[PDB]
């Protein structure tokens, strides 16, 4: 659909490169890294996530577009 | 013949449980005794701040009362309410100032002055005096088939 | 024959079918866009806090319950009284010989005179009404005790005996009352055949 | 079988006018107790 590229770039953890890349009928990958610092048995310090998200090329083959990039601390989940 | 005995030394047996006894009988205004559906439901929230609220330290004797003390405030305020609302009590918090959380629903419903019980708000006042996983109510509510279980039931912590 | 074109200058606008399609294909993208990233905000918002926390931000929000009433006459102060009744009526009259009515009741196709003067004045039931011709029809019960176990006091169904409150009653119940009271096609088995 | 009838209510308002005040206060509290009675009683027969 076309609402979702919208609650994408809705989020502040979400940026590319080019904003204006055409985010319509492609696949879109997450590889991502997180770290979390504790401070208590479940309520978190320090979140960070991290790492590319990647694009189906017409052959299929994954290229790299933004990066995750959150971070905020006394979290209670990673979101 | 334990309901018929108390049916005739009624009048009796609560003089003795206000003058000579811990949990003394609920339905008492102003001295002069009743029963749980002659007292009007400001008189019930009146009283029940004076045996389960603590003047003296400024403090409730259990949140198990505290939370007894707001599950009535919350029928009080739906019965007498026309249409649904917000709980003029939104956590049993409020109750630490109870003399003002009493006149926040008393002026919310100024028919509860004056009204008595309805009747189910006698028996569910009453399955709320017996309900497990809080600590008995530190008075005697009515005479029936579970008198003494009323009476005696954890009646050693007063001391 | 005349023809009388009432249109705003609706055959101006031009290639009207699309421009009205696109005004309210956009009506949904901004309403739905709205709806999504508003929910997922929301949704965001509960796993950084929590809905530990969030929970008491539901506020508790109370249903009216059913209180019936008498209908005793109020009774305005002396001041007002003596007004509306001439000066000099008082110690007129042989109080002995006024008759007065002090009581009434009724059974009729709309049950008491209570929830009679319901469909009578005001068309329609109230709440305290809904569920007086509720409990004078046999559909709903009382109940206190322990029922699955947890302690029910209230009303509850009379056929199948599960708990129903007095603000869903209406929605409940209120077909059938309507359905069955006050004239209607004879029922036979309340004449027995 | 031509049984006529015709009678007429007049509001109770106009009957208090008629009795001295602090007997109408009085009577004013004694039915005050009386409506917290029947709906007491109302209440407890409706349910059982
Ligand atoms: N051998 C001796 O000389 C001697 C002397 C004194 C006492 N005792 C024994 O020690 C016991 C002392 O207890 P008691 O007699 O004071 O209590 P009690 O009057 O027998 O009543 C206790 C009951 O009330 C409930 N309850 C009490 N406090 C509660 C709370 N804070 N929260 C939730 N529920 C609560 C409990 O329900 P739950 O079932 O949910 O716990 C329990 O079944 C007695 O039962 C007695 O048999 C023996």
């Amino acid at each position: 659909t076309s609402k979702d590229i919208a609650v994408l770039r809705s989020k502040e953890w979400f940026q590319l490169d080019d904003e204006d890349f055409d985010l319509l009928n492609k696949t879109l990958t997450f590889e991502t890294e997180t770290e979390v610092t504790f401070k208590n048995a479940n309520i978190f310090s320090s979140v960070k996530c991290f790492g590319p998200i990647k694009v189906e090329l017409p052959t299929k083959e994954t290229v790299e577009i933004g990066i995750v990039d959150y971070e905020a601390g006394a979290s209670h989940g990673n979101p | 013949k334990l309901v018929p005995t108390l049916e005739a030394k009624r009048d009796y047996i609560i003089s003795r449980l206000n003058a000579d006894f811990q949990k003394p009988w609920f339905a008492t205004v102003n001295g002069q005794a009743r029963d749980l559906a002659t007292m009007t439901y400001e008189e019930v929230a009146k009283r029940l701040v004076e045996l389960m609220f603590i003047r003296s330290t400024n403090s409730w004797f259990d949140v198990t009362w505290r939370t007894f003390t707001g599950d009535f405030l919350r029928r009080v305020e739906e019965r007498f309410t026309k249409s649904k609302t917000l709980s003029l009590i939104q956590s049993y918090s409020l109750l630490d100032k109870p003399d003002e959380a009493i006149e926040k629903v008393f002026n919310a419903y100024p028919a509860a002055r004056e009204q008595f019980l309805n009747a189910q708000d006698i028996d569910h006042f009453l399955s709320m005096c017996q309900n497990p996983m809080q600590k008995p109510v530190p008075f005697v509510p009515v005479l029936d088939r579970r008198f003494e279980i009323f009476f005696k039931k954890d009646s050693l912590w007063q001391s | 024959p005349v023809m009388a074109d009432l249109n705003g200058g609706l055959q101006f606008v031009p290639e009207l079918k699309e421009f009205t399609a696109k005004l309210r294909k956009e009506l949904v993208e901004t309403s739905e866009v709205r709806k999504a990233v508003s929910i997922e905000t929301a949704l965001e918002h509960k796993v950084v806090n929590g809905n530990s926390a969030d929970a008491a931000y539901a506020q508790v929000e109370i249903q009216p319950r059913a209180n019936i009433q008498l209908d005793f006459p109020e009774l305005k102060p002396y001041k007002q009284v003596k007004q509306i009744a001439p000066a000099e009526l008082e110690g007129l009259l042989d109080l002995e010989r006024v008759i007065v009515v002090t009581g009434f009741a009724e059974v009729g196709p709309w049950g008491s005179a209570r929830t009679r003067w319901e469909m009578e004045a005001f068309g329609e039931f109230s709440l305290e009404g809904c569920v007086e011709m509720a409990w004078i029809m046999g559909f709903i019960s009382y109940h206190n005790g322990n029922l699955k176990g947890r302690p029910y006091t209230g009303w509850v169904d009379s056929k199948t005996k599960e708990p129903v409150d007095d603000k869903d009653v209406k929605a409940k119940y209120e077909t059938s009352i309507l359905e069955h009271s006050g004239i209607r096609l004879i029922e036979p088995e309340l004449f027995n055949g | 079988g031509q049984k006529g009838g015709q009678a007429i209510v007049v509001h109770p308002d106009y009957l208090y006018g008629a009795i001295t005040e602090d007997r109408y206060n009085e009577y004013v509290a004694k039915v005050s107790a009386r409506e917290k009675s029947a709906y007491k009683f109302f209440h407890n027969g409706m349910i059982y």
